[PDB]
């Protein structure tokens, strides 16, 4: 049951999605026809329906952190929050991902790397930020020329951001692109960027 | 793009008194605008960005507010120091642009000037140029007449005039009139006179010497 | 604890350029815009341009042909060069630090925080010439006070600094704006407020710097 969200939004950690019991059982989740608490940062989701197909039939369910917050990411700055993922007139942010930006002036080169060892499979997403101006890749990444790789033993991406001021959506120009994958037991995924990765905090194993 | 008007040009408000600028903006920029605040012989020095954001360093007294095109800076409470132009500065887009400056005056009581002479040097009439100076110093306001007079004549076309920046503690003004003339035509004379006067002066103060 | 300092050439003839160089100490010249401000005598702000760390220049659209901002993160160091330099590029040259700032990602903003101390520029075919210090000596003067000073004149380019008694004396110390003769050449005076009694337990000396003739003068000034 997921109320006023969707699938994007319960998934991703939407603060207006508030549905944390989780679980491990239904078959079917729920939905409304025309959910308001989805993607609260505008952008597009790579193979939702993909992920909602096979979100279909989970028999065994929990919420881990892949990458904490105080641990993971020493030498970046991980307080990044919207206005538009907003909670109690607060601005907020995805629960289970983390927007990584500049500390002390800088953004060093970053590799982080989760190995499964549950058994099972755990699903894994991300994001991936396009600002509208240069001035905002400048501020947050500290380069012009931003890259961010994601690799497994089942996929393999090198992402190359671009700027690009799109329509206002939700009071903003910028994007974030949300992407995911299925870590199969053994497999171990590795992240490396040097700006533009909104890094996953909390994954998921099914 | 974006050019920056502000207003008033020019204002003279006492301390204690609450000071208002205006800047404005051709087309709207939001929150993107900076403020600063020169002194002479200074650069410039940054007192708010972001439009409202008082930065470290700076006295509270100073407060940004506006949006869009409309903006005010805003001293609470003027102190002397505060003697300096005042810019606006879009930060919306190249190729940024400055306000035109707000030169904030301060206004003080009535001070007369003090009245210095001093004759040319043996040193400098020895190279042939004779510069004869009268100083007024420490007064309030800044206008004043200074007349030379050699030998009971008047004199007009040879003295040139320089002012200081009104002082950031007292403020109150200095002035210098510099009689310059040939070493013939200098010794062909005798009584040099400087004449001042002024608002804080009852009558005309005259200082004088003879060689 | 960043400080910026501009150096380079006072003057420069017509037709040629006009480089100036800018000094980051306490900290380095890594993620900022690193720009160039100017302002003519007695005339307002005017925005030269920028450089990002990483190479990337915005320039004035009204300076754009003339303008080259270089950066060397190997010494610190970002220059400035303007080409066939005419009057109208006499002023005061400011080097500053433009930094990105923003207190949540959804407003991200700009500002010039850091400021060198600004450094004069004149464009003439005329050659420098260092002044001459001449002592303006009290009298039989006032209460018990006592004006004295310093006459420097026939100098150029501006500035000339000056200070009283190696900088110890700085209270009661005016030097007036420099006045442009006739003659092309500039003349200012440098005057200090010192108690009567002064004059005999105390010395007085005005040190003259004229930095684009090398000039290093001083004068003493006695009764
Ligand atoms: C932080 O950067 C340093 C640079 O040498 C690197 O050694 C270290 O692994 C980084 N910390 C991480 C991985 O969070
Ligand atoms: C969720 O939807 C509700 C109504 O559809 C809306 O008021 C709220 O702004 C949305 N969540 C966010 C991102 O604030
Ligand atoms: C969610 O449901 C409707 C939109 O269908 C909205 O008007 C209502 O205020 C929301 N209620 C909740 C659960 O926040």
């Amino acid at each position: 049951q997921l109320g006023n969200c969707s699938v994007a939004g319960w998934i991703l950690g939407n603060p207006e999605c508030e549905l944390l019991i989780s679980r491990e059982s239904w078959s079917y989740i729920v939905e409304k026809p025309n959910p308001e608490n989805g993607t609260c940062y505008p952008g597009h989701f790579a193979d939702y329906e993909e992920l909602r197909e096979q979100l279909s039939s989970v028999s065994s369910f929990e919420r881990f952190e892949i990458f904490p917050k105080e641990s993971s990411w020493p030498n970046h700055t991980t307080t990044g929050v919207s206005a538009s993922c907003s909670h109690n007139g607060e601005s907020s942010f995805y629960k289970n991902l983390l927007w990584l930006t500049g500390k002390n002036g800088l953004y060093p080169n970053l590799s982080k790397s989760y190995a499964n060892n549950k058994e099972k499979e755990v699903l894994v997403l991300w994001g991936v930020h396009h600002p509208p101006n240069i001035g905002d890749q400048r501020a947050l990444y500290h380069t012009e020329n931003a890259y961010v790789s994601v690799v497994s033993s089942h996929y393999s991406r090198k992402f190359t951001p671009e700027i690009a001021k799109r329509p206002k959506v939700r009071d903003q120009e910028g994007r974030i692109n949300y992407y995911w994958t299925l870590l199969e037991p053994g497999d171990t995924i590795i992240f490396e960027a040097n700006g533009n990765l909104i890094a996953p905090r909390y994954a998921f194993a099914l | 793009d974006i050019q920056m008007t502000q207003s008033p040009s020019s204002l003279s408000a006492s301390v204690g008194d609450r000071v208002t600028i205006t800047c404005r903006a051709s087309q709207s920029i939001s929150s993107y605008l900076n403020w600063y605040q020169q002194k002479p012989g200074k650069a410039p020095k940054l007192l708010i960005y972001a439009a409202s954001s008082l930065q470290s360093g700076v006295p509270s007294r100073f407060s940004g507010s506006g949006s869009g095109t409309d903006f005010t800076l805003t001293i609470s409470s003027l102190q002397p120091e505060d003697f300096a132009t005042y810019y606006c500065q879009q930060s919306y887009s190249i190729p940024l642009t400055f306000g035109q400056g707000t030169r904030l005056e301060i206004k003080r009581t009535v001070a007369a000037p003090s009245v210095f002479i001093f004759p040319p040097s043996d040193e400098q009439l020895k190279s042939g140029t004779a510069s004869v100076v009268c100083l007024l110093n420490n007064f309030y306001p800044r206008e004043a007449k200074v007349q030379w007079k050699v030998d009971n004549a008047l004199q007009s076309g040879n003295s040139q005039e320089s002012v200081t920046e009104q002082d950031s503690k007292d403020s109150t003004y200095s002035l210098s009139s510099t009689l310059t003339l040939s070493k013939a035509d200098y010794e062909k004379h005798k009584v040099y006179a400087c004449e001042v006067t002024h608002q804080g002066l009852s009558s005309p103060v005259t200082k004088s010497f003879n060689r | 604890q960043v400080q910026l300092q501009e150096s380079g050439p006072g003057l420069v003839k017509p037709s040629e350029t006009l480089s100036l160089t800018c000094t980051v100490s306490g900290g380095s010249i890594s993620s900022y815009y690193w720009s160039w401000i100017r302002q003519p005598p007695g005339k307002g702000l005017e925005w030269i341009g920028y450089i990002y760390y990483s190479g990337s220049t915005d320039y004035n659209p009204s300076l754009k042909s003339r303008v080259t901002i270089s950066v060397d993160t190997s010494k610190n160091q970002f220059s400035l060069k303007l080409s066939s330099v005419t009057a109208a590029d006499t002023a005061v040259y400011y080097c500053a630090r433009r930094r990105s700032d923003f207190e949540t990602v959804d407003f991200i903003y700009h500002y010039m925080d850091v400021w060198g101390k600004g450094t004069t520029v004149t464009v003439s075919s005329a050659s420098t010439k260092g002044p001459s210090v001449f002592p303006l000596a009290p009298s039989s003067k006032s209460g018990g006070t006592a004006a004295l000073g310093c006459l420097v004149k026939d100098y150029f380019p501006e500035p000339v600094t000056v200070s009283w008694n190696s900088g110890a004396l700085t209270s009661g110390v005016h030097t007036f704006p420099a006045v442009l003769q006739s003659s092309g050449l500039y003349s200012l005076s440098s005057v200090v407020t010192v108690p009567s009694s002064s004059l005999g337990t105390q010395t007085y000396i005005c040190n003259v710097n004229h930095k684009p003739s090398n000039t290093k003068v001083d004068k003493r000034v006695e009764p």
